[PDB]
C-alpha cells in the first residue's frame, strides 16, 4: 500500500512492486501558467496526450567503480516524439516533470544510488588542474541531451558544491534492500513564466551511487539503471520554424 | 455535450519560539515504532526527543527571529574595490568605469549562493579614502550607467552632464554616501546561477565563455570620476558595500566547499580538491 | 503489527522488526508495593528513570554444541549504574524486570532457543556422580552475576528437573526462521513485600538452544546471543552504608 | 502547576464441569486458519 | 488474507501458507440433488462426514521432462474408504468433489503447473501413428484408478485438442515463485440426475507443466505433487450387493 504503485499518463503506464513513496518537489504539482503571472500574449498550444506521456531515454550500467550520471531538463527530450517536435517549432516552452530512474537487483546485491533533482544545475571545470586557466565546460557537456554525461568528481558534483549535501533538494535513495526506483514529479522551476527549451535547462537530475554496488562472484553482473521520464503540463507558445539550438 | 474527454499539501505557520517538549513517560508495545524509519523515501525523520527517551516538560522560549533570511542578508557586506591612482598602470585619467557585479567577493557570495532565486531591493554605501586611509578635501562624482546608456570615455565626457542617469556628488571628507536601489532585472528575481546559454545558435570551444551567463543580471555600469577639468593630485580608493532588504529567496543548495576562483563561474582548483571536512586517524577515536 | 516493536523506558529504547508478541508473565504488571503489604516503615526511595531503564548485559556465543546459559535476578545488575549502588546501599529491594534476549541468523541458518524465567531457581549438585557426596553448588554458580553461567546438564536444568516442562513457566521461542528476539515482563515474586538484593535471586533467566544451531559451511558461524534487561518500579528502604554482599 | 513531569488481563471463572462440545459442519476458506499456530 | 486458507471437512483439514485463491467450477456450489430433477423413486442414502472427507491419493514426482498427468472421477476413489463402498453396493451415485493439488519447492526453484478439471475427457489413441488403425485406449488408460497415468502428448491432451485452450476450463496454475497448491470446488455434470460410478466418468483431472521444472544442480531434486480429493454431497441409490466393475 505504498511499496507497491502505478502511474498511468497518455498511452504509457509504468508498474513497480517495491517503491518507498513519491516525492513532489518542494510540495507542489505541475500547473499550466495562470493570466496573472503570464507575459506573452500569444494563444498557448497545449498538446496534451501526444506530449505528457512517458518517455524511456537510454539504459546506464552500475559498475563497482561507476561515479554517477546526470541529464538535464528539458534537453533530454529536445529530440524526441512530439514532445521534441514541438520544443523546437515554438520558442517559449514550459513544463513540469516526473520522473522515474529504475533498477533492480536480487536480495543478494547491495549498493545505493542517491536520485537528485537539482534546479539549475551550473557545470564547473578543474580549471586546468594548477586552478589558472579560466576554461568552460563543452556544449556536450552542459547539454548532453539524451545519452546523459558522467561525473568526473562527484563529490562535488563537478561545480565545487558538497555532494554530502545533496539531500537538500528533492530526492529519493533507491537501496537495494529495499526499493528498486525512485519517483520525483518536479513542478516549473524559473524566474519567468516560459523560457526557450534549447537555451535553458531548467534543472539536472543526478543519479549517483553513494554506496557502490557489491555482489559475489557468481551473481548475476550487468545492473542496469534506466531512466524514464514524463512531462506534465507542456505548453509552447511563439510559433515559427522548426530550430534544434 | 458531443464530446466528454473535453471537460499543494504545505502551508505557512507563524513560529516565533521554538517547539517545546512535553512530558513523556515509557511505551512497551509492538504495532508502534517510531524509532525505525526509511530514509529512502526522501524524508527526513519525524522521531522526536519525546519518541526515543523519557522528557521533562520544557516551555521554551528561544526565539527564532535571528534566522530569518531577512536578518540573515541585511548586514552591509564589502561587494567591490574600485581604485583610482595618480600614477601607474591602471586609470591616471582620473575616471573608472566598474561592471557591476557582486561575485568578486567571498563572504557575501557564499551567503548569497546558498539559494537559487533572490529578489531584493538594496542599500549601497560608498566608503571613500586614500589608499592609506587618509582624508583630503576631493569632490567626487559616483553615476549610474544603465545597460544602453553612454558610459563616459573621459573624464570630461558628456556622459557626466547625467540629465537623466542618477549621480551622486560627494566630497571625499563627507561621511559616506548611501542610497537605495531597487529590484531592476527584467526577470522576477536574480539568479546567481543559470544552466544555459544567452542566446541561440551553435556553441562552438570558441564562445563556451556564454556559459552561464544571464542578461537578466547584468545590471549595466557603475562609474565614478573626479570633478574637474584638471588632473586631481590625490589616489583614491571605493569601497562599496551593500545591504540587502526586503528580501525573497527560493531554491536552497550546497553550500560552496571550494576556493572561488572566478567571477562568472563556479571552477574549482582540480588538483586540490578540500574535504569539506577535517580529517582523522580512525574512525574509533577522537 | 505483531512482529516489530519498540520498548522505550527510560533514556534508552530498543527496536526489533522480527518479534512474536510480548509475554506478561503470569499476566501480572510490575508495581510498586501497595500499603496493605507492605510492613517495613521507612519512606521508600523510588529512584525511577536512573534505574528503570535498559541495561546490555555481556554477549555470548551459540556454537553448535552448546549446552545453555542462565543468569540470576537482581544478582546480575547488584553492580552496575545507579541501580547496582541502591542495590548495595540499601537492605530493602523490590521490582520487576523487562527481560530482551537477542539473537539474529540468516534466512539460511536454524536452530530454536528456549527463554524462560523459572523464579526460585535453585541449583543442585551432582552429588559426587555416586551420589554419596552432599556437595553444594559454589557462590559463582549460585550467583554468576552479569556474565551468567553455563548449564552441565540442560535435560535436569542442574537441578534434578525436566527441562521438557519448564514450558509451564513464562517463557518464549526464539525459532531463527521465526522471530530474532524474546520479551518477557516479570513482576515481583517472594513471600516477603522486599528483600535483600544482594542474599536473594527472585527468579532466574535461562536461554536453552533446545534445537541445535545449524548451517552451511561458508554462512556466517559467530551467532550471538545478547541479553539487555530494564528494572521495572524499583523500590528501596533500609538506608545504610554501601554492602557488596 | 510549575513541573508537568510530576504526575492484570486475568480474571477468576468457576467451572464445576468440563467445557461442552458444539456441533460444528464442514468450513471451506480463505484468510481463516485456527489449525496454524506460533509457538 | 488470500494466500494463507483451511479446508476442514469430514474429519480431516487441509492448511496452506502460499494458496492463490479458490476456484469454484463454473460458479456453483455442489448440491444434493432435488426433487424436480430427480428420476429414480427409492430414498437415497447420505452418508455425510463418512464420505464427504479428504482423502490423499499416492505422490507423483515432477521431473524436468515430465510430461504431465490425469486422474479420472469418481474413478480414483472407486476403491477407497468408506466411498468406495458405497460406490460398488450402489448401482447410482452422485456427487461434487474438493480437489487440492500440493506442490512446494524453494524460493530458488521454477516451474508451472496448469491443474485443470476437464469434464467428460474422453481419451484418443495414436491410430497406428500413420492413421490407418481404429484403436481404442485400454481400460487401464481411460480408468488409471487411483494411482492415475501419464500423458504420452500433452500439447494434445492425448484427444487431438490443444492444451494451449485448457484455461477455458476452471482451473489454476501452481507457479512456484507465487503459490504451492490450487483448490478447485467442482459441481455434479452430467445429462442424467445420477449415474453409474463404475460405468462413467464425469470429469477428469490434469496437472500439466507448461513451464519446465528447473533449478541449479545442489538443490533438492525430488520435487513431489501429492492430490487429495473430497467428494462433496456424495448421494447413493439403487442399493443391492457389490459390484467392482
Ligand atoms: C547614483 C549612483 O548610485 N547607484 C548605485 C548603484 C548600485 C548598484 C546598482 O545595481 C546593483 C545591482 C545589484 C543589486 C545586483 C547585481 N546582480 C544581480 C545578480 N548578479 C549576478 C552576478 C553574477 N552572476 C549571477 C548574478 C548580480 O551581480 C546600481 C546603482
Ligand atoms: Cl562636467
Amino acid at each position: 500500500s505504498d511499496r507497491v504503485a502505478q502511474l498511468t499518463i497518455g498511452n504509457s503506464t509504468i508498474t513497480t512492486q517495491e517503491a518507498a513513496n513519491i516525492v513532489i518537489a518542494y510540495g507542489e504539482w505541475p500547473e499550466y501558467c495562470p493570466d496573472t503571472d503570464a507575459t506573452a500574449v500569444d494563444k498557448p498550444t497545449r498538446p496534451d496526450v501526444s506530449v505528457n506521456r512517458f518517455f524511456t531515454l537510454d539504459t546506464k550500467s552500475w559498475a563497482k567503480d561507476s561515479k554517477g550520471w546526470y541529464w538535464k531538463f528539458p534537453d533530454v527530450l529536445t529530440e524526441v516524439g512530439v514532445f521534441g517536435q514541438n520544443a523546437q517549432f515554438h520558442y517559449l516552452y514550459r513544463s513540469g516533470f516526473c520522473v522515474h530512474v529504475q533498477c533492480n537487483a536480487s536480495k543478494f546485491h547491495q549498493g545505493a544510488l542517491l536520485v537528485a533533482v537539482l534546479p539549475e544545475y551550473v557545470l564547473g571545470t578543474i580549471a586546468g588542474g594548477t586552478g589558472n586557466e579560466n576554461s568552460h565546460p563543452p556544449y556536450a557537456t552542459t547539454q548532453p541531451g539524451q545519452v546523459g554525461a558522467v561525473l568526473t568528481h562527484p563529490y562535488v558534483l563537478d561545480a565545487g558544491i558538497p555532494l554530502s549535501q545533496l539531500t537538500v533538494c528533492p530526492h529519493q535513495w533507491i537501496n537495494l534492500r529495499t526499493n528498486n526506483c525512485a519517483t520525483i514529479i518536479v513542478p516549473y522551476m524559473n524566474t519567468v513564466p516560459f523560457d526557450s527549451a534549447l537555451n535553458h535547462c531548467n534543472f539536472g537530475l543526478l543519479v549517483i551511487p553513494v554506496v557502490p554496488l557489491d555482489f559475489n562472484a557468481g551473481a548475476t553482473s550487468e545492473i542496469p539503471i534506466t531512466v524514464t521520464i514524463a512531462p506534465m503540463c507542456a505548453e509552447f507558445a511563439g510559433l515559427r520554424q522548426a530550430v534544434k539550438q | 455535450d458531443p464530446i466528454a474527454d473535453m471537460i499543494s499539501l504545505t502551508a505557512l505557520q507563524v513560529l516565533p519560539t521554538a517547539a517545546n517538549t512535553e512530558a513523556s513517560s515509557h511505551r512497551l508495545g509492538t504495532g508502534v515504532v517510531p524509532a525505525l524509519q526509511a530514509a529512502e523515501t526522501g524524508a527526513s525523520s519525524n522521531a522526536s526527543d519525546k519518541n526515543l527517551i523519557e522528557t521533562r516538560c520544557v516551555l521554551n522560549h528561544h526565539s527564532t527571529q535571528e534566522t530569518a533570511i531577512g536578518n540573515f542578508f541585511s548586514r552591509a557586506g564589502l561587494v567591490s574595490i574600485i581604485t583610482m591612482p595618480t600614477t601607474g598602470t591602471q586609470n591616471t585619467d582620473g575616471y573608472v568605469n566598474w561592471d557591476i557585479d557582486l561575485m568578486g567577493y567571498a563572504q557575501l557570495r557564499r551567503k548569497c549562493e546558498l539559494f537559487t532565486y533572490m529578489r531584493f531591493d538594496a542599500e549601497f554605501t560608498f566608503v571613500v579614502a586614500k589608499p592609506n586611509g587618509e582624508l583630503v578635501p576631493q569632490l567626487l562624482q559616483y553615476m549610474y550607467v544603465p545597460p544602453g546608456a553612454p558610459k563616459p570615455t573621459s573624464r570630461d565626457s558628456f556622459a557626466w552632464q547625467t540629465a537623466t542617469n542618477p549621480s551622486v556628488f560627494v566630497k571625499m571628507t563627507d561621511p559616506p554616501a548611501q542610497v537605495s536601489v531597487p529590484f531592476m532585472s527584467p526577470a522576477s528575481a536574480y539568479q546567481w546561477f543559470y544552466d544555459g546559454y544567452p542566446t541561440f545558435g551553435e556553441h562552438l570551444q570558441a564562445n563556451d565563455l556564454d556559459y552561464g551567463q544571464c542578461p537578466n543580471n547584468m545590471m549595466g555600469t557603475f562609474s565614478i570620476r573626479t570633478v574637474g577639468t584638471e588632473k586631481s593630485p590625490h589616489s583614491i580608493t571605493l569601497r562599496v558595500y551593500m545591504r540587502i532588504k526586503h528580501v525573497r529567496a527560493w531554491i536552497p543548495r550546497p553550500l560552496r566547499n571550494q576556493p572561488y576562483l572566478f567571477k562568472t563561474n563556479p571552477n574549482y582548483k582540480g588538483n586540490d580538491i578540500k574535504c569539506t571536512s577535517t580529517s582523522r586517524d580512525k574512525i574509533t577515536t577522537l
